[PDB]
């Protein structure tokens, strides 16, 4: 997955997140076109098998003909009460999409921190299933106390927990991140 | 690094920085947020080959400053028409292979957000990443972890050892990747348009490759895929704000549970000035995540299955509120006590 966050001059905006889903998709490439196909299919679940996230079977989500598979991508426009473009955010990498989202938008909407502290700030994901808590190597570790002491069993990522490109409007124009995780930088004018 | 990033007209945040400029460039050129969002994402397709590209399918997110309306550009990947219910019994069987590809979508994503919003000829969208792909570019961070991660797969498969390796090791930070093939492909679909993919030249040759690596996808889908425009994205309040975001089947409705149930909690700077609060913001943060995961089990394509109602309450205040109420600030809870629900 990719994320990315794009403002034009006349304050229009696009986010915008794609995928092939796993690192190299199906790894089935064409030696011909040198298309790497998606393995979508795997974000349906099975009538049969717990998926590798112990979500059981969901029917909801089962596969059919023409049918889209749910996706954790989010991407997202926050427009302000003027009809101004406030932020333009969404995230990339595993399952984490969604959680790295809103942590980007609390980061940034609600402790302040600058766009890019929002996107370069310490983060954390529990998607009930699995049953665990997940912190990054780097996360204060008031954090990871406070939670055990709440009875979270919490691991450390062995990588990272997503990818996030954001732009945040500010009084000084469009305050732009790229994830150094993932070693991105924006461009602008 | 000569930049601190705040922009006083137009900015481009993506995840290399090449894909930036090539995006930051078409702004310059006179083109739309659509048109930069397009070619920075041809960009990404090559440079970071192993996140995204036109093998697979994506979501636009666009508001148009001069309608002030938004909009959303459904363009996920479908099942072939031949797939079923019980086609897998194992994770792997549905992550490597032919059969685990979906009907991409990418390209009828670009067009049809291109129809609606472009400015900038189709061709001039395509021109340097085609550029890019047959120079060549260093490989990057994030790229070179991903091929390091994937090492073993890679290097024992020789189609992928084609581009991906120097000397049938994986290519590392630094070294040059070259797309030679993609270029081509790009260079068609520049000029043939998105028909070439989905009803064209490149389509036996598609369905070709997915078949004999044990797939299903058949012609017959790629000319059936249809991007899809969404008029009314989803969308919350936040203070006197409003975010739009897509409905299933995307996370729009967990994102809007998880954010609706923490504004309740009024946040700001305080929550974290002191590891006492800090710790009780965050452990709030994780049972919010809790709370909105338990309800994802109920969410799917809404062509195929009526999520009407639990979209509506995903995204509404009510339903929020009633799970904030259960929140416990001196305890996390077993899975059951989120209510997830497969019905
Ligand atoms: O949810 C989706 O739309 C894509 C996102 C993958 B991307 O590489 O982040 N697939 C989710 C996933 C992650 N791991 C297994 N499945
Ligand atoms: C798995 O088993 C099902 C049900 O018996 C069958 O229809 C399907 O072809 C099998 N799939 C794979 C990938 O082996
Ligand atoms: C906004 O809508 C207009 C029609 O009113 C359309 O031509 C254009 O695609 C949109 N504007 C931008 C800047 O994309
Ligand atoms: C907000 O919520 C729903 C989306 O389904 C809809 O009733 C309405 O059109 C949306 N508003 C906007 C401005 O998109
Ligand atoms: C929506 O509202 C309430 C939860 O407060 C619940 O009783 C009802 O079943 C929900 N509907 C769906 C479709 O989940
Ligand atoms: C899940 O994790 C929580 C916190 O670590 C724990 O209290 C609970 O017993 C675990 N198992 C289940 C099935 O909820
Ligand atoms: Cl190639």
């Amino acid at each position: 997955t990719a994320h990315l966050s794009v403002v034009a001059e006349d304050g229009s905006a696009v986010s915008a997140t794609s995928t092939i889903n796993l690192y190299f998709g199906s790894k089935v490439r064409s030696p011909v076109s040198g298309i790497l196909f998606n393995n979508e299919m795997d974000d349906f679940s099975s009538p049969s098998i717990t998926n590798e996230f112990g979500v059981p079977p969901s029917p909801a989500n089962f596969i059919q003909p023409g049918k889209q598979p749910l996706s954790s991508m989010c991407p997202t426009i926050m427009v302000g009460q003027d009809g101004q473009v406030r932020m333009v955010v969404g995230a990339a990498g595993g399952t984490q999409i969604t959680t790295a989202t809103a942590l980007a938008i609390i980061y940034n909407l609600w402790f302040g921190y600058d766009v890019k502290r929002a996107v370069e700030e310490p983060r954390l994901h529990n998607q009930l299933l699995p049953n665990v808590t997940t912190v990054e190597r780097n996360i204060d570790q008031a954090v990871t106390a406070a939670l055990e002491t709440r009875h979270h069993h919490t691991q450390i990522a062995s990588t990272f927990i997503a990818v996030v490109q954001a732009i945040v409007r500010t009084a000084g124009g469009w305050a732009a991140a790229s994830d150094s995780r993932k070693g991105g930088e924006p461009a602008g004018y | 690094e000569p930049d601190n990033h705040v922009y006083t007209r137009a900015a481009v945040a993506a995840d290399a920085k090449q894909c930036s400029k090539i995006g930051r460039d078409a702004l310059r050129d006179g083109g739309s947020a659509v048109d930069a969002a397009i070619a920075a994402l041809l960009c990404v397709g090559l440079m970071n080959a192993h996140s995204m590209g036109i093998g697979g399918g994506l979501f636009l997110t666009i508001y148009n400053s001069t309608t002030r309306k938004a909009e959303v550009i459904n363009a996920r990947e479908v099942a072939p028409r031949l797939a079923f219910a019980t086609m897998f019994n194992s994770s792997e069987q549905s992550q490597k292979g032919g059969l685990s590809v979906a009907v991409p979508g990418e390209i009828r994503g670009y067009e049809l957000a291109h129809q609606r919003h472009g400015r900038l000829p189709w061709a001039r969208l395509f021109q340097p990443s085609i550029q890019l792909a047959r120079q060549g570019f260093p490989v990057g961070k994030g790229l070179a972890a991903a091929l390091e991660n994937k090492r073993t797969v890679i290097e024992q498969q020789p189609v992928l050892c084609e581009v991906f390796c120097r000397d049938r090791k994986v290519l590392r930070e630094g070294e040059r990747l070259t797309l030679p093939q993609l270029a081509d492909t790009y260079e068609t679909l520049a000029i043939e348009g998105a028909q070439a993919f989905y009803n064209g030249s490149l389509t036996a040759q598609i369905v070709k490759d997915i078949q004999a690596a044990g797939g299903i996808v058949t012609a017959e889908d790629l000319n059936n895929y249809r991007a899809e425009l969404i008029e009314h994205p989803l969308n919350i309040s936040l203070g006197d704000a409003v975010l739009y975001m897509p409905s299933a089947p995307l996370s729009g409705p967990v994102l809007a549970l998880i954010l609706n149930i923490l504004k309740g909690y009024n946040f700001s700077r305080e929550s974290v000035e002191s590891p006492e609060q800090k710790g009780l913001t965050y452990h709030r943060i994780v049972e919010a995540f809790r709370f909105a995961y338990a309800k994802r089990t109920l969410l799917g394509d809404p062509k195929f299955v009526d999520v009407t109602e639990v979209v509506r309450n995903m995204t509404s205040e009510f339903f929020a509120a009633q799970l904030r109420a259960q929140i416990s600030d001196d305890t996390t809870h077993p899975i059951s006590y989120y209510k997830p629900e497969f019905y």
